[PDB]
RNA sequence: AUCCGUAACUUCGGGAUAAGGAUUGGCUCUAAGGGCUGGCAGCCGACUUAGAACUGGUGCGGACCAGGGGAAUCCGACUGU
RNA sequence: UACCUGGUUGAUCCUGCCAGUAGCAUAUGCUUGUCUCAAAGAUUAAGCCAUGCAUGUCUAAGUACGCACGGCCGGUACAGUGAAACUGCGAAUGGCUCAUUAAAUCAGUUAUGGUUCCUUUGGUCGCUCGUACUUGGAUAACUGUGGUAAUUCUAGAGCUAAUACAUGCCGACGGGCGCUGACCCCCUUCGCGGGGGGGAUGCGUGCAUUUAUCAGUGGUGACUCUAGAUAACCUCGGGCCGAUCGCACGCCCGGCGGCGACGACCCAUUCGAACGUCUGCCCUAUCAACUUUCGAUGGUAGUCGCCGUGCCUACCAUGGUGACCACGGGUGACGGGGAAUCAGGGUUCGAUUCCGGAGAGGGAGCCUGAGAAACGGCUACCACAUCCAAGGAAGGCAGCAGGCG
RNA sequence: AAGCGUUUACUUUGAAAAAAUUAGAGUGUUCAAAGCAGGCCGCCUGGAUACCGCAGCUAGGAAUAAUGGAAUAGGACCGCG
């Protein structure tokens, strides 16, 4: 190629989008973004292919133009909008507040929040870097620059932003015990306690975390983002909790609850 | 000893005309638990080249191999060997490919048939990628 | 254009690399700058990125780094005497880094006179008559002449050095690349740097 | 083919020519096309001079100077029409900006007039009031953010002191142990 | 003269300066190739070789010196008389 | 479904091949009632193309004096649509084909601590100390004279705008920080001496670039990392520090006010791009040695490049690969995910809708632009081919349909 | 709890492994090839999983095949001047 690329083949879709092979041949290319194109979910996909509010494209653009749609305290008047992990997309007639949060599968999960939880979010910094008066900068795993922090927040740690003012309240810090969100992978969408970090020169470090049902397993620390201290979160969960019970166990649960109820 | 070229040889970090009322010698750790020799530390020699005292980071892969050539001048030619699987024929071959590494000159001590370990750094020439990080001498030849 | 490729030659073995496509943009080589000493001439070039460069052409001033006192001066260079990459680069005066040239010790005269207060250069005989630089070395106060001797204890110099003060011309190594940013930046030499180059000049001229 | 100005020939010569050359409209941006002229030096091998008359003579011809023709457009710019009614910096440019009166049969007779362009309204002065407010506003919100951070380090150096000071009250007990 | 390159055939020695090309002037420089005395210093004597720049109306082994060549057939091997 | 049969003999048992047997493609013949999907100028010609179309685009928010329409509340500029045109962005995406290409492309794994990056998002954007109630003149659309046989050819004269091209300040802004330091004050000493303060004037005093020196806030497995202190430079073919636009319209006794859109130094983020690390590719020895001062393999110092690198230059060393198949040649070979046959093993194909590469008849070079060596962009040469008044102009369907071969 | 304890070949788990394709869960496209839908008087849900050769990373094992130790004792260990 000359250049970068703009267009997206439905085929070349992410398989997490859940997209359908036989209406088009081209798939919703996000732009660009505080999110990377394979761990984000467009606009689009989140009002058409998910809620089912709308029918088209069109109308999706429609819903976009008359600024309803607020992604975490701002009005993005773009159908392809990178919406990724931890977003809080705010609908104001129908009072609906949506946070992008994983399910037990590697799919985002339709997560219904209330305004109080919605009022703030939770971010996983990438690195600190020294601005150029000796200023301490945050950066996230949105993009967000958050300048003047507190020195205990380090390199693998979480803050607590508040949306009407960008600023942080609280962060947790990556230790042993805490709750652990895996954002990407073969384990995308697990939530267990941390029991084990192992270092590496060189290569990658790698995690290993212990369900709350006691499947424990290894994940490198670029798919990991904790969620809070101990066993207590401070974010809402959906239903399945995050916790990839088995194929015969899912066949149990969807049989004996289709035959109870009848 | 040193300075045998046209230009002024010199370290470019380290200066060494300040006002006086033995030169300041630069080096670093290179990292992964390798150990730094002594002589790179003691010795006058310098090298822009070296994994220790020079412009270069190691980076990425950490390979190994046996040294089998030391005709070129502060680089050598190593020789590594491996068994390659074919899946219809469920046995092994051996192959083996060579690679030009640049040996820095803090290891003197250094022979053909050692077991040398070499690090992937950037590339310092047409097919040099690999710095010498520690040199394991050959089984017996104490002498 | 002329590319600058992996591509169009042969390989570790010795066989030839067959073109698999042809010459592109990332891939380019441009005509040397070869800077002369005259009139500033500095085009501007357009690169990959919509960035600049600066090709200099003529160019006679430069911000020569005294490095022992920490001040550097912006003087002009008046000749190229040694270059270890070519001597036709000797020949034709024409400025890349790592050259030796000459460059006029007015500056760092003036700082010396104005910091240390001693005499520099100077062969002896002669006198100013604007007097300007016997104002600046002359009338201290009774605590400031404290000062100016605690700072003449610290006020040696070196042989060759002063040697070159004497002469008039200072030999500095160029730094910066001049054909890239469009500066010839670069430290005056001392101590054995001093010594290796003017071995060298010793063993050019015979 | 037409002339070209600073070619010394009067043959015909084949130049390249880009966007700010004479004879040549660039279509795509920064495109480039060889297009051929005539030397400048007039000779017979020309159809067509064309000619300015600079200086008014002691004749009047009845073709180019009788015959007088007014300008197609007035003065848009504020300070061009202060150039030409010779006007201060104070004084009002719409009552003297020049209209046009528009007449013809079917329609009635109009008179229109050009929008002023670089006039001094009280929606520029707001828009330079609005943007030293937005400086006021990012040297408070520095200032601040500054203070709190000062607390904020001062609190943590205090922190580390004190646990400094027990690591060192604990190194004495190890040493009295 | 210098730098390339040189075929069929063969008794493998030749053919061969095969055939077929490029350069050659002047001027101004650079590098390399050495002795005697007390890895360094001083003092001296030689012609070459290579490279670069500039320049003359592309002219330059400028006179002189100085192989036309290739493919075949017959006879005699040849050097010699 | 891990499968056999006929044929050498007068007859038998073996080896042995041939012929049947059953699938997947490619074409063809005969026949064909219904319906859902569905390959389709690849194989030979990456051969040549008539014709038509395929990349253009306006919001309340960059320019509106074309009555081309259109309102009456006008004289305190422009009500409101809007042709055309200037400016900005896209045109480097998508689509077609597999010609070239055999550690090359490409597949798995890595790093850029060796680099760039339009847009989007988050940061910065009175940090600098020295006419602003708004600076200059060209130009397109409009009018008017035309030239040619002819072009999406354009000229001369009039005009007229910018978020196009330039120039440039008020404010923050009253005082601090390093140096110069006139001079003044206090203690002690016989006295020079010694110790501690204040201080007129002038110089520099923001981020970005370049160079040099000193120390070691936040990190990495590791920096010559980020940051801090000092000295200066600062490209006139100049790095930023708003001489923009639209909607509601308030407060204070002329000055203060919101929601936005747009223009950008620098740091991140994203889309990437490109060089690299290791491993992996069909046949051929009737290809056994290959490369090498015309870079071959390294070192030193440079040029150039976005950066690392013989990529190139100057000087040195004679090195580098190979029987574990280098080098050379052929491919009726783009590579891979994959397809068919299939017990278990394999064999053959993959031009073909997904990812990456290459190309627009064959090479070569360049402008613009963040991104092209772009061909529905130009500039030359060769092959093919159109009009002509014989001076000259114009072309690239291996895009979609279609035509010739 | 962190760090270092001959090196591998070999075996097991885990991560990272694009989707489309293959096997395969669910689902009456009227069946099937297909598709990811759909079902109940607004709600309930699914769109899994297996494999992805070879090479590279990681943590258990040391049976098998290589690989060395100390043999002119320039050997370890606990101490000394
Ligand atoms: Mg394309
Ligand atoms: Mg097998
Ligand atoms: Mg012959
Ligand atoms: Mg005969
Ligand atoms: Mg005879
Ligand atoms: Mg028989
Ligand atoms: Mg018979
Ligand atoms: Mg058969
Ligand atoms: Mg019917
Ligand atoms: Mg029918
Ligand atoms: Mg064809
Ligand atoms: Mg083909
Ligand atoms: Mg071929
Ligand atoms: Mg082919
Ligand atoms: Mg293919
Ligand atoms: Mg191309
Ligand atoms: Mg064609
Ligand atoms: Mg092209
Ligand atoms: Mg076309
Ligand atoms: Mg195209
Ligand atoms: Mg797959």
């Amino acid at each position: 190629a000359r250049g970068p690329k703009k267009h997206l083949k439905r085929v070349a879709a992410p398989k997490h989008w859940m997209l359908d092979k036989l209406t088009g041949v081209f798939a919703p290319r996000p732009s660009t973004g505080p999110h990377k194109l394979r761990e984000c979910l467009p606009l689009i996909i989140f009002l058409r292919n998910r809620l089912k509010y709308a029918l088209t494209g069109d109308e999706v653009k429609k819903i976009c133009m008359q600024r309803f749609i607020k992604i975490d305290g701002k009005v993005r008047t773009d159908i392809t909008y990178p919406a990724g992990f931890m977003d809080v997309i705010s609908i104001d007639k129908t009072g609906e507040n949506f946070r992008l949060i994983y399910d037990t599968k590697g799919r985002f999960a339709v997560h219904r929040i209330t305004p109080e939880e919605a009022k703030y979010k939770l971010c996983k910094v990438r690195k600190i870097f020294v601005g150029t008066k000796g200023i301490p900068h945050l950066v996230t795993h949105d993009a967000r620059t958050i300048r003047y922090p507190d020195p205990l927040i380090k390199v693998n740690d979480t803050i607590q932003i508040d949306l009407e003012t960008g600023k942080i309240t609280d962060f947790i810090k990556f230790d042993t015990g805490n709750l652990c969100m895996v954002t990407g992978g073969a384990n995308l969408g697990r939530i267990g306690v941390i029991t084990n970090r192992e270092r590496h020169p060189g290569s990658f470090d790698v995690v290993h975390v212990k369900d709350a049902n006691g499947n424990s397993f290894a994940t490198r620390l670029s798919n990991i983002f904790v969620i809070g201290k101990g066993n207590k979160p401070w974010i809402s969960l959906p239903r399945g909790k995050g916790i990839r019970l088995t194929i015969a166990e899912e066949r149990d649960k969807r049989l004996a609850a289709k035959q109870s109820s009848g | 000893d040193i300075q045998t070229e046209r230009a002024y040889q010199k370290q470019p970090t380290i200066f060494q005309n300040k006002k006086r009322v033995k030169l300041p010698r630069y080096y670093k750790n290179i990292g992964l638990g390798f150990k730094t020799p002594k002589e790179a530390i003691e010795g006058t020699y310098i090298d822009k080249k070296c994994p220790f005292t020079g412009n270069v980071s190691i980076r990425g892969r950490i390979l190994s191999g046996v040294v089998t050539k030391m005709k070129m001048q502060r680089t050598i030619v190593i020789r590594r060997d491996y068994l390659h699987y074919i899946r219809k024929y469920n046995r092994f071959e051996k192959r083996h490919k060579n690679m030009s590494v640049h040996l820095s000159p803090c290891f003197r001590d250094v022979q053909i048939g050692d077991i040398v370990t070499v690090g992937e750094c950037r590339p310092l020439s047409k097919t040099v990628r690999f710095n010498v990080l520690k040199v394991t001498k050959a089984a017996g030849t104490k002498k | 254009g002329i590319s600058r490729d992996n591509w169009h030659k042969r390989r570790k073995t010795g066989g030839k690399r067959k073109p698999y496509h042809k010459k592109r943009k990332y891939e380019l080589g441009r005509p040397a700058a070869n800077t002369k000493i005259g009139p500033r001439r500095i085009h501007t070039v357009r690169v990959r990125g919509g960035n600049k460069k600066y090709r200099a052409l003529r160019l006679d001033v430069g911000n020569f780094s005294w490095g022992s006192e920490c001040c550097t001066r912006k003087t002009r260079i008046i000749d190229v005497v040694y270059n270890a990459s070519n001597n036709e680069l000797v020949r034709t005066k024409t400025l890349v880094k790592n050259c030796i040239v000459l460059i006029d010790s007015t500056p760092y005269r003036q700082w010396y006179e104005s910091h240390y207060a001693l005499p520099l250069g100077r062969k002896k005989g002669a006198k100013l008559t604007p007097e300007e630089e016997e104002i600046l070395n002359k009338k201290r106060s009774k605590k400031i002449q404290k000062k100016y001797d605690e700072r003449k204890k610290n006020a040696k110099i070196s042989s060759l050095l002063e040697e070159q003060f004497q002469q008039g011309k200072l030999l500095a190594c160029i730094a910066s690349r001049p054909g890239q940013c469009g500066r010839a930046d670069g430290y005056v030499l001392e101590g054995k740097e001093l010594e290796f180059y003017l071995r060298k000049i010793k063993a050019r001229k015979g | 083919f037409p002339m070209k100005q600073g070619v010394l020939t009067h043959g015909r010569v084949r130049l390249l020519l880009s966007k700010g050359h004479s004879c040549y409209r660039p279509r795509r941006t920064g495109e480039r096309k060889r297009k051929s002229v005539r030397g400048c030096i007039v000779d017979a091998n020309l159809s067509v001079l064309n000619l300015v008359i600079v200086k008014k003579g002691e004749k009047d011809i009845p073709g180019l100077t009788d015959t007088t023709v007014p300008r197609r457009l007035g003065p848009k710019r504020a300070s061009r029409i202060r150039k030409l009614f010779n006007l201060s910096k104070e004084d009002d440019v719409r009552q003297y900006v020049v209209r046009k009166p528009l007449n013809k049969e079917g329609k009635k007779p109009r008179t229109k007039a050009p929008k002023i362009q670089r006039l001094v309204t009280p929606r520029v002065l707001q828009h330079k009031r609005r943007r030293i407010a937005l400086k006021k506003q990012r040297t408070k919100k520095n200032k601040e953010e500054a203070a709190e951070y000062a607390k904020l380090l001062a609190k943590r150096m205090k922190e580390a002191k004190e646990k400094r000071q027990e690591q060192i009250a604990k190194r004495r007990r190890l040493s009295s142990l």
